[PDB]
Order: structure tokens, then sequence, then C-alpha cells
RNA sequence: CCGCUGAAAGCAUCUAAGCGGGAAGCCCGCCCCAAGAUGAGGCCUCCCACGGCGUCAAGCCGGUAAGGACCCGGGAAGACC
RNA sequence: UCGAUGUCGGCUCGUCGCAUCCUGGGGCUGAAGAAGGUCCCAAGGGUUGGGCUGUUCGCCCAUUAAAGCGGCACGCGAGCU
RNA sequence: CAAGUCUGGGCUAAGUGGUAAAGGAUGUGGCGCCGCGAAGACAGCC
């Protein structure tokens, strides 16, 4: 029997923006990233993922016709509560909003999955407010 | 044609003449540069696509060389009793039965012209802004009201 | 005006896809069809 | 954005042209800008401005002399003022002049556990006819197994006034310069004495 | 819903490239809540020292500082708070 | 579901749907004007007071811009009748 | 969410896919077979 289970592990950060992607097809790897996956240590039960940079964000391209027609949702506990909002908008404010939403759904749902998400640093820019290394990845 | 000139850049097609100069904004599926004492534009794969666009810019690129060695011209007729029109500045106060006449600024590189005060035309470098522009008047007050009073253009009416 | 079946009334009337609808539109304007 | 911290004195009606003017009257003391808000190191512009004067010099921490007219620091406080940039020295009454319109703010009056029908103005309960112990109650509150449960923001019955109320687009009637005093179009949130605030309005 | 310019389709077409109009409806604007917005934000101004002991900064007690509680007179605040 | 899921209507309190009764857009009209008809878009807001019947509903009186139709266990009896 | 953002060829532009019919349509693509064109009108001004 191995435990070759690790002793905390030294994270990563890296800044990406490949500012004209696909968002999700980015998305999906920003993911990857935030649990310790790409690395061999992964660890299910720990965190030991990277740190992630996206500086210019907004820029994201999509495919078809997602403006107006994506719509993101918010039922405020009240009658009449929900609210719909193209896509359109949400670049048009709070553009670092959609990248974010993108990737959430896509981790893990628990605890740990909601604090992989605080690991992930989006910026529609660019520049980046924290220098604290950040090897670019492409 | 003569005194007027084209030159490209990537989606745009620039044309100056004697009257002004104008951007055409075109479509890559082309390579169309300065050619000839004319000017042509062809397309690549007969695709659908390609086919409808193919035409479309030899038009509008077209009405671009026409409006630069003068393609002003559209002229609308007012009709009905009271209605009259009035340059003023260079703007229109067209006077067509409502309760207060109804004035018209005029929007950039478009001259209007009251030779008559029945009579109107719109001038311009463009045709676009040209045409819209004369649809707005006429929207000020279409015609067709079991016939006769209103704005027209030299399109005529029904019984 | 707005029905299931659009079909041409007439020789003058024309059939129009425009925006994702069926129209029809003739010279005389009680021709006048979309879809729905 | 003009705008003044002031107290509700209270009303009378005066006469106008030939007709009975009620009014509330204001006493907007002049009151000393003790910061300035810039979009630079705050983010957004305002005046924080200050009111009642009297002070037995109880300035601890906020002994912020830092400006002019930090003449200890006014009893009831200081507000700002959002979008507005003066005359860096004091804000009086003269700031309004008869005929214009404001809004006004203060605090509605404290009413304490009202039931509905106060808080309201529900239908209540038949006083006869049909039994007893239900005149003044708010009758269902729902359906039954769809939902089952109670709608957030139901009518219901708590803690009703005490609460920030702003009144819109008062004329200022008259304003004695002389007493830093200020007439309006009767009628303003708060009981006598009480603290309000003064702006210009918005039909424009 | 109405148009401008406009091919595919020599004509025609509000449309396929583009451009204008257009609803008590949508968004913002107005009024009120609102950083437990654990993503716990900003600015102004204040008090600053180890005095004695662990594995060496509390995970340390004991006095403190700016300040804050308690107790008391009360209040168009309030069931108590 | 019979070792119990109170079973019409009324009141009180609402909230939702649109297949819209007013109000806002609009196209046809056998649309002269005014006023209709019809369909299209649109619930934001509104959608009265009485006589008769336990009534639902309905008919009637006087108004009205209008006097909409439904769902919520024929909404709502640990809320009342 | 374990294992292919695997390869080769097509369609589709509706988020169709992501659940409905008679019936409508110069929406697309692929196969067919005839009209009939220097007795040079298919569409546009004599």
């Amino acid at each position: 029997m191995k435990t070759y289970v690790p002793k905390q592990v030294e994270p990563r950060w890296v800044l990406i923006d490949a500012e004209g992607k696909t968002l999700g097809r980015l998305a999906t790897k920003i993911a990857t990233l935030l649990r310790g996956k790409h690395r061999p240590d992964w660890t299910p039960n720990v965190a030991m993922g990277d740190f992630v940079v996206v500086v210019n964000a907004d820029k994201i391209r999509v495919t078809g016709k997602k403006l107006e027609q994506k719509i993101y949702t918010r039922y405020s506990g009240y009658p009449g509560g929900l609210k719909k909002i193209p896509l359109e908008k949400m670049l048009a404010t709070h553009p670092e909003r959609v990248l974010e939403h993108a990737v959430k759904g896509m981790l893990p749902k628990g605890p740990l999955g909601r604090r992989l998400f605080k690991r992930l640093k989006v910026y529609a820019g660019p520049d980046h407010p924290h220098q604290a290394q950040r090897p670019e990845k492409l | 044609p003569k005194g007027v000139s084209v030159e490209v850049a990537p989606g745009r097609v620039k044309v100056k003449g004697p009257k002004g100069e104008l951007e055409v904004p075109v479509s890559p599926e082309m390579r169309v540069v300065v050619e000839e004492g004319v000017v042509r534009v062809e397309r690549p794969s007969d695709e659908r696509r390609h086919k409808s666009l193919h035409g479309l810019t030899r038009t509008l690129i077209a009405n671009a060389v026409k409006g630069v060695s003068e393609g002003y011209s559209k002229e609308l007729l007012i009709k009905g009793i009271g209605y009259r029109a009035r340059l003023v500045g260079r703007a229109l106060e067209l006077t067509v039965g409502f309760s207060h006449p109804v004035v018209v600024e005029p929007p950039e590189g478009i001259t209007f012209e009251v030779p008559e005060p029945t009579r109107v035309r719109v001038s311009g470098i463009d045709k676009q802004k040209v045409g819209q522009v004369a649809a707005n008047i006429r929207a000020i007050r279409k015609p067709s009201a079991y016939h006769e009073k209103g704005i027209y253009y030299a399109g005529e009416p029904v019984r | 005006k707005v029905r299931a079946s659009v079909k041409r009334i007439c020789d003058k009337c024309k059939v129009i896809r425009r925006h994702g609808r069926v129209y029809v539109i003739c010279e005389n304007p009680k021709h006048k069809q979309r879809q729905g | 954005m003009k705008g003044i911290l002031g107290v509700k004195v209270g009303m009378t009606r005066i006469f106008r042209d030939d007709r009975a003017v009620p009014v509330t009257v204001i006493l907007a003391g002049p009151c000393p800008v003790v910061q300035r808000r810039t979009p630079e190191k705050d983010g957004y512009t305002a005046v924080q401005l200050g009111f009642l004067p009297q002070n037995p010099k109880r300035v601890n921490r906020p002994l912020k002399g830092h400006f002019a007219k930090a003449g200890v620091e006014p009893v009831r406080i200081l507000r700002e003022i959002r979008d507005f940039n003066p005359e860096g020295d004091t804000v009086t009454v003269e700031i309004f002049k008869p005929g214009e319109r404001v809004d006004v703010t203060g605090t509605s009056k404290g009413r304490g556990f009202a039931g509905v029908m106060k808080r309201w103005n529900f239908a209540g309960g038949p006083d006869s006819h049909g039994a007893h112990k239900i005149h003044r109650h708010p009758g269902s509150i729902g359906n039954r197994k769809t939902p089952g449960r109670v709608y957030k923001g139901k009518k219901m019955a708590g803690h009703y006034g005490a609460e920030r109320v702003t009144v819109m687009n008062l004329e200022v009637v008259d304003v004695i310069p002389e007493e830093n005093l200020l007439l309006v179009k009767g009628a303003v949130p708060g009981p006598n004495g009480g603290l309000v605030i003064v702006r210009e309005t918005k039909k424009a």
C-alpha cells in the first residue's frame, strides 16, 4: 500500500488570455487547472490547484448568435423575481462575470468546489493587479 | 470613370472624386486592388454566400463612384391645398396641415433645395443617405388619403 | 394576413422569406400574408 | 445638486396672492463643509456638511480639525450631499430662492409594532355577523399544497415607521436668510425638532 | 409593424453584407433596503508599544491606550432587546 | 389517501397564465371624417356601486376607458363565516 | 465525471439537437429526366 499522498503543495500562478477564445473551450481548461488535475499528485480531497489569472477578459468570442440569445438568470426569492439578461449586456457590464459563470458551473459543487473558484482571478483588461509571478500559459 | 480615385484597404475601399470621398466597406471574399482604367470585382468558391456578395459589392462600389462625380438627385412633389415648403438656413420648414409646421434639420453632407414652393430635392454625395432622408420627409405626411394631399416622390397614385 | 397556410393569391403576389418568417406581398395590400 | 442639513421646526399657514398656503418651517443653520469627497481618492464626489453647532469639545477620535471650520464639529453630526461642490466655507440658505422646488428627506414617526391594516390598510374582518376574534386580522396568507409556503414580501404585522422618507418636489415659499429659515409646501417627514435634509428637486 | 440602400435571381425583394423608424411592454433614470457583497469594499480621523513566560507574537496572562461597556435621568425610539 | 387528504359559496389575503375587457403600438378594411370591424404585438397598470338568489353563474338598475377568461386541493375553515 | 477536446468523409445554422399533426414555403444540400437556346427574349426600356 502506498499513500503517495502529498504534503502541502507549493501552488502555481498562471496568466492566461486567448482574448479571442470561445468561452467554455477556454473555461473547460481553466477548471482543469483549478483542480490539481494536470499535475500527477492529483488529490481529490485537498486543493492542490493552480491560481489562474485571466487578463483581457471581455474580448472572448462566441459561436452562432449568443447575444440576445444566451440568457443569464437570477431568481430573487420573490414573486415575479426571475430576471433574464442577455449576454450582450453581461459583456456590456460585468464582462468579467461572463467567463466566471462559465467556469463555476464546470467545477465540483461542494465546499472545496467553492474554494477552488476563489483561486481564479478574472480581469477584463489587460493589466493584472498582482505581481506574484505568472508563468504565462499559451 | 475620370477625375475619381479608387484606393484599396483590407475590408474597406476608398473612392475620392470631385464632390467628396466615400468608404465602401467590403467583404474579404475578394482580391480587388485598383484595376485598369476601370474597376472589377470577382469571387472565390461559387457558393451561396459568395455569389450573393459578388454583385452586391459591385453595386455598392458603383453607387460610390457616381456619388463623387455628382449623384445628388432625388425630388419630392408636395400636393394638396394649404401645403408648401420653404428653406430656412439649410433646413426645411415644410407646413402640411398639422397645426404647426414641421422643421427638418439637415444631416451631414446633404443639401435641401426649395426651387418652387411645392418642390423639394435632396442633394448628396452618398445615396443610401439621400434615399433615407427623402423617406423621412415623405413619412412627415405620406399621401394616399382617398387621394391627393400629402408628399410624393415622382412615383404616382392609384384611384 | 396571419395564417398557417400562406399561398400565392394572384400572379402579382410574391413569396418572401425575411428574418425567419415566410411572407407574401402583392401589389394590392389585401393579399399581404405572413405565416404564423 | 444643491442641498443642506436642517431641522424641521413645525408648521403653520401664511397667505399668498389671496390664499392660505400651509407651510412647514425649516431652520437650515449654516452648514460648515467639513470634508469634500473627490473622485480621485474617494471615488465619487460629494460634500460632507455639518449642522448643529454647539459642543463641549466632545471630539475624542474625530478631532479632525483638518478642515478650517472644524469649529467643534456639530452635535447632529454631518452628512454628505452627493454631487455638489460649492464656495468651500459654509452653506447658508441663500442657496435657495423663492419659487424653487426641492426634495425633503427625514424620519417618519415611529409607530411601533403596527397592525396590518395600519402598516398596510388591509380590510380587516367584519365588526359583526361573522365570529369574533378576527376583526383586525389579515385573513388568509396562502394557497395550500402548491406552493405549500408563504411568499417573500408578504404584507404582515411589525415595526412600522421610524424610517427614512423622502417626499418630493416641495415649493420653497420663502427664505429668511436673517434667521437661516426656510418655508415650503407643508408636510415633511418626521416630527418637530427633527433632522432633515433638503435638496434641489427631480423634475429635471 | 414601416422603411433606406441591396445581391443570390440582368427584374423584384426591409436582408443574405450593412443603415434608419417603431409600443402603457424590456433596461436605465426616481423612492427605499443593502458589504454575512465570508467576493465581509472605500475615505477621514484617532491609539499605539514587550511589561513576563511556552515549541517563540499569543496559541501569553496581568495592567493599559484611543475608545467601549455596566449603573443612572430620559425620548414623537420601543413588546423585550 | 377510509388507525380521516373538512367536501359549495361568501369574506379576507393575494400570486400567476394570456387564449387581452380597458389603456399603449400596429397591418387589412366593404377605412371619406368621426365611429366600427378584423387580425397582429403587448399584462405595466386598471378592470365600479347596487336589486334578485345560499348560490357559482346569470338577468336587471346606474355608471364606466373597461366593466376580461382562467390556474393556485372548483387557491385560502390550525384565518373568519 | 473515469476514459479521445482521436482520425477520415458528408450534412445542418435552427441552440435544430434539447421530444407534436394536417398543412404551408424562390430554407438548404445530393442524386434523376425532360423542355429547349448564333428558327441567338429567360429577366429587363419601343
